[PDB]
């Protein structure tokens, strides 16, 4: 049992180094480098960067917290306290109670499927239809970002943003994949250098940065046919009735007036790469060489052709009818940079509440009510999964603990407050941060996304597994 | 934090008393620094022989004392229940619930148990006085002591209490059994088939005169003197002995006992005329035969004045195990206010323990006196198991920070069910979670039926769960629990309250 | 692989840090400060009272006062002063705090107050500023602020040296028409061989390497300048045999004639500006080299010639006059010269030093930093480098803040008696607006500490005066007098301070207390 006393201690040092960094008030913690540097940073995530941790229970409690940021883009220290407290509260039931891991295991699994159950009890509908709304969510749910002054554009962007690649099927022939989406690849946003955050803008298709070889051109077509070539030969491109002339290196005269002769426009520096994305909106044949064009040069499924200049540098609109790109608009690439890291945490916000079209009670509401209503499940469950299933009560009482500490309260008197106003009265009781006060999450509203709590939850227990099932820590090469 | 190092502290004699407990008990070595070998399941012998180191278990062992003193049993009930109120108080301590604030929750369960423990009452003794009755009583407390050998000592001591039990009516104001009113000796050799009980007193020293009976007539009168028996010495200074018993026979005297030394001729003549001669090296022994003979001691020499005899029936020499013993004994009449237990036992441990053992069995008939001692409880953590439940309910009922201790509370009761299955060898990870649903039933009617007197098997009849304390008759004492109740709960919230320890002017 | 106190006695260490640097920082505040002696190990001493230098090169030990001193370092280079008061006002702010947290106090409490007391104290400023008229006829004020910034960082002797020099730059820099000044146009030079209090204003440039020949000229009244980055040297058409020492020359000379040739055409220029005319004068800054023989004839015109000219001086010479850089001699023309008045060439025995002044329009200026040793230059270089911006400040931001503390002290009646009676904050919080005024006194109680008065009674003897402006309905700027020991007027002894400076001082101060005060683990990486 030793070896597995070890893997607890991990996790308690692990959880007490971000305790206190939950909240809005959250304490800062200072990271000494050997070679004299200092960091008071409030990222949890650059807080388990840098620790350097010895019992691979802890490297695993890394790993738990980039599975969660992978996957849903919060969540990371909810996740890293509430595992933590599970497997601590947990561990005078191994040591005196002289309980198998194996029984303890089961009954964390017994309690995870309880605990969604009171997840979806306490949940709050919301209309992901209701664009408005989910402007006002959105918006909200953001709190606390660089872009609040910007936050009417930097909410809608990513509105607009997931309104388009939400994975759309719903019907009982393959089931419904519940607008599933990727920011990470089906989403490729190009950030426009020039311009102001408010003058960021949403298009679909693909857009290159990739210059105008000549500035008389035809600016507009509404039914082009592009040639995808990479190199007699400017009369050979015409054979195949086509309208835009692209060409992958550099162009010179000649190729701007004899193609603009026949009503052609000219475009350079455009890789193979980008043929392909344009193949990928359009659809036409990817050349190399002018005489190699051939008849499958077609520019098929494209809704508008732009060539307008933004920031020193002609873009090429490949515009067509899961993919869409943002015409993001920025003084700088500092500033496009500054756009994603709020932006894209936005598209998470809203990748959640697309993912579930529901809200979770918060100001610790969330975690309070799960423990009342584990209490009430315990006293009717029979077994000797009497013992372990409080283990999950008392480990939901930290997150609120955490909030209650961070905001300056009486931490034991406050939480004793929290268990009767869920007791007797209603689930949506919180903790306000600026007050300190048990607050109803009626007046303040913080409405978090479901799916936040149902995967922090989940990746919990499952993580308690991994660092129960552990029975020694065995050297090997 | 001084609370942390007094926890550390009776962690060592919680550990000590926690496998001690229970008719499976384990047996403690104590080696006495005057040597001897002391092999006892008696907490009240290991404290008094365990040198006391952290102040905090002076307030442990102390209690102890309260509670032997005041009452024959309950000794491992309050170390017990003292070693787990202090534990379960180190989780409120770590979940920042101030001293002063576990402190209060205790004391709002004081009044909350003892209130519980007065609707626990199952049965009531009837005070009959009869063997039956005492049986009902003496099983359960010769249990704990000797697993299996309850037969042979509930027999022994049940035979034994009526004979210090005389006939008595309508007495409720009239107190009985004085604790010497039972008298045990150590025989080497034999076994527990080879003990008996003696209706009067038994001399543990051989024969010392040369008679071995009296006449045969009913209540043999008995002299005892205080003065050195020799030629009679004028009032003063002086710078007969057998015309003693001259005078003490005018009455109707078969037994002449001296209070002191014995002169010349009557060392012989007393013998020599078939009359039994004593010299008690025990004064209060002296006392004894006040008691058990009835003799009243002459303060005078050689003046046996009709007030200074008793009355006692029948005195003879007798032989016990082998080792001769002289018998200063009733017989159907002036009844014996003392009577003797035998204890034949080859090895001088057990043979002490078990003497040991019978000790507080005579201290339990002094709490089966009549103040309100009839009361009964179920036994096998039955009161444990119930007051668990109901404590929990307290908690529901009461507001504030409170509850966390209420709650915390009954946590600590279950150290005795806890206690009796992990002595008794019964998996704890299956016997308690069967304990609490054998308790815990929904029952149509607010009157638990059969579900009151679900138990603890501490026998070897393989069976899961538990059975019923009526099929052995374990009943418990309440009176035991309610004093326990209030010597442990008042105990902890002394350690609870110790906050610095400071050396006096030295 | 862990090190952190569960206990909160991490803010136990934080404090004591900052107590260090309040005891080590606190000393050089005021004219009547410290001076802090720099060793570099190497045998050079930095004798400075500047908080920039003592931040930025010394060794520290503390790793909490790392946080304090890199944060310090990013006040100057916003406002460009007011360094020192960062460090005093953070030590305060978390002495009085560690005052409030022994008291149970959670740091969230206390660092709420920080930030409300911000919000308030950006009030106080705006109302509390003197808005300062753009007249040019402002240089006795523009005198009274190059005071407030020398006599802290001098020893009020150069005071008197540095006023007017400083002062008549920053008149120079400063354009009309409501036009933006340069600081990057004022030029400070090292010199040695001389005295700190001969430190000069140039009207003009000077430049480094003066003529090194017996002929050239001592000056020049009226000069007409050129600069010339043609090779006068020798040089050669990108076969030469010679049998006797006649014949070597002939044929040198004969290849350095492409250059005499331009010789020639550089005195046609002087016959063609004035040759023999009076009052007019042709000065020669070549690029390239002279050859010794082309300085000969040189002075054979009377022109003043220097030769190898420094690129990026050469570039000034030609914003100096307004003259262009000339590639060939042959495209030599008459008006490609500059005008400048008195130029003359310094004689300092181990290089002769070119002053060229009263130029065409060069809007531009050199401080001659004059001084014998090395720790007396670096302290009259840090001077300058501070009163330039000082000044700055003033032309730029038209506000200016009564000095001598005056902000400091009635920001602190102010945040005292109003903000519980405005109810803007909350019963629990006002420990940091007490926190906040106590540490406000940092600043004027340093000032009189460092000056050996009675730190406790002048700031009694303060409190009087600006009670009397209570009854008197008027606007008394009451301030510390550092020098009889009573109170003063900062508006009547001329000592002010800046608008900017003040406002990220106190915006700043927070800052780092408010992330100091947070501090909950200290954590170990990479071990």
């Amino acid at each position: 049992r030793q070896a597995q006393i070890s893997n607890i201690t991990a996790a308690k040092a692990v959880a007490d180094v971000i305790r206190t960094c939950l909240g809005p008030k959250a304490m800062l913690k200072m990271l000494l480098d050997p070679m004299g540097g200092l960091v008071l940073t409030n990222d949890g995530h650059a807080i388990l960067r840098e620790i350097d941790v010895a019992h691979p229970a802890a490297k695993s409690m890394l790993e738990l917290s980039r599975t969660q940021d992978e996957e849903v883009g919060d969540g990371t220290t909810t996740v890293i306290i509430l595992a933590g407290e599970i497997l601590a509260q947990c561990a005078p039931y191994l040591i005196e109670k002289n309980i198998h891991p194996v029984i303890i295991i089961q009954a964390l699994k017994k309690a995870l499927t309880d605990a969604l159950e009171v997840i979806k009890q306490v949940s709050k509908p919301v209309d992901v239809e209701n664009d408005a709304a989910m402007k006002k969510l959105i918006q909200a749910s953001i709190g606390t970002k660089y872009v609040i002054h910007w936050s009417e554009k930097m909410c809608e962007l990513a509105l607009d943003a997931v309104k388009t690649v939400r994975k759309d099927l719903g019907q009982t022939v393959e089931g419904e994949p519940n607008f599933e989406i990727d920011i990470k690849r089906y989403v490729r946003v190009e950030k426009i250098p020039g311009g102001d955050v408010l003058d960021s803008r949403v298009l679909k298709g693909v857009l290159l940065n990739k210059d105008v070889v000549h500035p008389k051109m035809s600016r507009h077509i509404e039914n082009p046919r592009v040639v995808l070539l990479d190199c007699l030969m400017c009369e050979q491109i015409l054979a195949v009735r086509p309208t835009l002339v692209i060409t992958e290196k550099g162009v010179s005269d000649l190729a701007q007036h004899y193609l603009l002769k026949g009503g052609c426009s000219v475009l350079r520096r455009v890789k193979k790469s980008d043929n392909n994305r344009i193949a990928r909106v359009t659809g036409a044949t990817i050349v190399n060489r002018v005489e190699d064009l051939k008849e499958s040069d077609v520019g098929t499924n494209c809704g508008l052709f732009k060539v307008e200049m933004i920031g020193d540098e002609y873009f090429s609109f490949l515009d067509n009818c899961k993919a869409c790109t943002i015409m993001l608009r920025g003084g700088s690439k500092d500033i496009l940079n500054e756009i994603d890291r709020n932006l894209q945490d936005a598209m998470a916000v809203a990748r959640n509440v697309m993912l579930s079209p529901s809200l979770s009670p918060g100001g610790g509401a969330t975690e309070m009510a799960v423990s009342v209503k584990l209490a009430e499940k315990a006293k009717q469950l029979e077994g000797i999964q009497q013992w372990p299933y409080q283990a999950v009560a008392d480990a939901m009482e930290c997150i609120p603990r955490t909030l209650i500490q961070n905001a300056g309260g009486d931490p034991i008197r406050l939480l004793s407050q929290l268990r009767a106003k869920h007791a007797q009265g209603n689930f949506t009781t919180g903790i306000d941060g600026d007050k300190g006060k048990i607050v109803d999450m009626v007046s303040y509203g913080i409405w978090e996304p479901e799916v936040i709590k149902q995967q922090s939850v989940k990746t919990a227990i499952e993580s308690a597994c991994l660092l129960l099932r552990v029975d020694d820590i065995v050297s090997g090469v | 934090g001084q609370i942390i190092k007094s926890i550390a502290a009776i962690r060592e004699l919680h550990q000590m008393c926690l496998t001690s407990m229970g008719p499976c008990g384990r047996n403690k070595i104590i080696v006495n620094h005057l040597g001897k070998i002391i092999i006892t399941n008696d907490a009240a012998t290991m404290l008094r022989e365990l040198d006391i180191v952290h102040p905090a278990v002076k307030v442990l062992v102390m209690a102890t004392e309260q509670q032997k003193i005041d009452m024959g049993d309950g000794t491992n009930l309050v170390m017990i229940l003292a070693g787990e109120l202090l534990n379960v108080s180190e989780k409120l301590i770590s979940m920042g619930l101030s001293a002063v604030e576990i402190i209060q929750g205790y004391n709002m369960a004081r009044k909350f148990t003892l209130k519980e423990l007065d609707e626990m009452v199952v049965g009531e003794i009837t005070d009959k006085n009869d063997k039956n009755e005492l049986l009902k009583m003496i099983k359960p407390v010769i249990s704990s002591k000797k697993y299996g050998s309850e037969d042979i000592l509930s027999e022994l001591v049940s035979e034994a209490v009526s004979h210090v039990l005389p006939v008595a009516q309508q007495a409720g104001e009239i107190p009985y059994f004085n604790v010497d009113s039972i008298r045990v000796v150590k025989i080497m050799g034999g076994s527990l088939s080879n003990s008996t009980v003696i209706k009067g007193m038994v001399f543990n020293r051989e024969p010392e005169g040369h008679v071995k009976s009296l006449s045969e007539d009913k209540k043999h009168k008995v002299a005892v003197f205080t003065c050195p028996l020799d030629i009679a010495n004028t009032e003063t200074k002086g710078t007969q002995i057998d015309a003693m018993m001259k005078e003490i026979a005018d009455m109707g005297v078969e037994c002449i006992v001296a209070g002191a030394g014995v002169g010349e001729l009557a060392l012989h003549y007393l013998n020599r005329y078939g009359i039994l001669v004593l010299k008690v090296p025990s004064k209060f022994e002296l006392r004894r035969l006040c008691r058990v003979c009835g003799a009243t001691p002459l303060p005078r020499l050689g003046a046996p004045t009709p007030e200074e005899l008793g009355l006692v029936e029948t005195v003879k020499t007798m032989e016990i195990g082998g080792d001769r013993v002289t018998v200063f004994k009733q017989e159907q009449g002036e009844i014996s206010r003392t009577s003797t237990i035998i204890l034949r036992g080859a090895t001088q441990n057990n043979l002490d323990d078990i003497e040991r053992a019978i000790d507080d069995g005579v201290a339990a008939v002094k709490g089966l006196m009549k103040p309100s001692g009839g009361k009964l409880l179920p036994g096998a953590g039955a009161t444990e198991i119930e007051l668990i439940s109901r404590i929990t309910k307290y908690g529901e009922r009461t507001p504030g920070l409170l509850q966390l201790a209420i709650k915390q509370f009954a946590v600590a009761f279950e150290v005795v069910p806890r206690t009796l299955a992990e002595t008794a060898g019964l998996d704890v990870n299956e016997v308690l979670p069967n304990l609490y649903a054998a308790h815990n039933v929904t029952e149509p009617g607010a009157v638990k039926t059969d579900h009151l007197y679900k138990g603890v098997d501490i026998d070897g009849e393989s069976d899961e769960g538990v059975k019923d304390i009526r099929e052995e008759n374990i009943y418990d004492m309440l009176a035991t629990k309610k004093f326990a109740i209030n010597v442990a709960t008042e105990a902890a919230t002394t350690v609870l309250s110790i906050d610095q320890i400071i050396m006096a002017k030295k | 692989k862990a090190e952190s106190l569960r206990r909160d006695a991490a803010l136990k260490v934080n404090v004591t840090s900052a107590e260090g640097l309040q005891s080590v920082l606190e000393t050089n505040l005021g004219p009547k400060g410290t001076l802090k002696m720099l060793v570099d190990g190497a045998g050079n001493i930095k004798l400075t009272k500047d908080g920039k230098v003592l931040l930025t090169e010394m060794q520290i030990q503390s790793p909490t006062a790392v946080l304090i001193a890199r944060a310090a370092a990013a006040q100057d280079e916003i406002t460009g002063d007011g360094t020192t008061t960062v460090v005093c006002l953070v030590g305060e702010l978390l002495r009085q705090a560690h005052r409030f947290i022994q008291e149970g106090v959670h740091p969230r409490i206390i660092t709420d107050g920080f930030e409300i007391a911000r919000k308030e104290s950006m009030k106080f400023l705006d109302e509390f500023k003197i808005s300062k008229t753009n007249l040019s006829n402002d240089r006795e004020f523009l005198l009274q602020v190059a005071r407030s910034s020398l006599l802290t960082k001098v020893d009020a002797d150069l005071t008197e040296v540095l006023t007017p020099i400083v002062t008549d730059a920053v008149l120079s820099v400063y354009d009309a028409q409501a036009d933006n000044l340069d600081l990057h146009m004022v030029e400070i030079m090292q010199m040695q061989h001389l005295s700190p209090k001969d430190t000069t204003f140039i009207k003009g440039l000077v430049l480094d390497h003066g003529g090194r020949h017996p002929d050239m000229p001592t000056r020049v009244k009226n000069a007409y300048v050129l600069i010339l980055n043609v090779s006068l040297e020798y040089e050669k058409t990108e076969g030469f045999f010679y049998s006797s020492a006649d014949q070597r020359d002939k044929l040198a000379a004969s290849e350095r004639k492409f250059v005499d040739a331009k010789l020639k055409k550089i005195i046609d220029l002087k016959n063609e500006v004035c040759g023999m005319d009076p009052d007019k004068g042709f000065v020669i800054i070549n690029q390239k080299g002279i050859d010794p023989m082309s300085l000969d004839v040189f002075a054979k015109h009377n022109i003043l010639a220097l030769r190898r000219a420094k690129r990026r001086n050469m570039e000034r010479l030609q914003l100096v006059t307004g003259g262009e850089a000339q590639n060939s001699v042959e495209d030599l023309s008459p008006q490609i010269l500059g005008f400048s008045g008195l130029v003359y060439q310094e004689t300092i025995g181990e290089e002769k030093f070119t002053y060229v002044t009263e130029n065409t329009d060069p809007k531009s200026c050199t401080i001659l930093i004059k001084g014998s040793t090395h720790y007396a230059l670096a302290q009259t270089k840090d001077a300058v480098r501070d009163g330039l911006r000082a000044v700055a400040n003033v032309l730029k931001d038209k506000n200016i803040i009564p000095g001598a503390g005056a902000f400091y002290i009635a920001l602190s009646r102010y945040l005292r008696s109003a903000n519980m009676n405005k109810l803007g904050a909350k019963g629990k919080t006002k420990t940091g607006i007490e926190a906040f005024a106590e540490a406000l006194l940092v600043i004027p109680k340093t000032l009189v500490k460092n000056s050996g008065f009675d730190p406790l009674d002048v700031l009694a003897m303060v409190e009087d005066e600006l009670d009397d402006a209570q009854d008197s309905d008027e606007t008394r700027y009451v301030g510390v007098d550092l020098n009889i020991g009573d109170s003063c007027d900062p508006t009547i002894e001329g000592i002010w301070d800046s608008y900017r400076v003040l406002r990220n001082a106190i915006t700043g101060a927070t800052g780092i207390a408010s992330n100091l005060l947070l501090c909950d683990e200290l954590l170990r990486a990479g071990r």
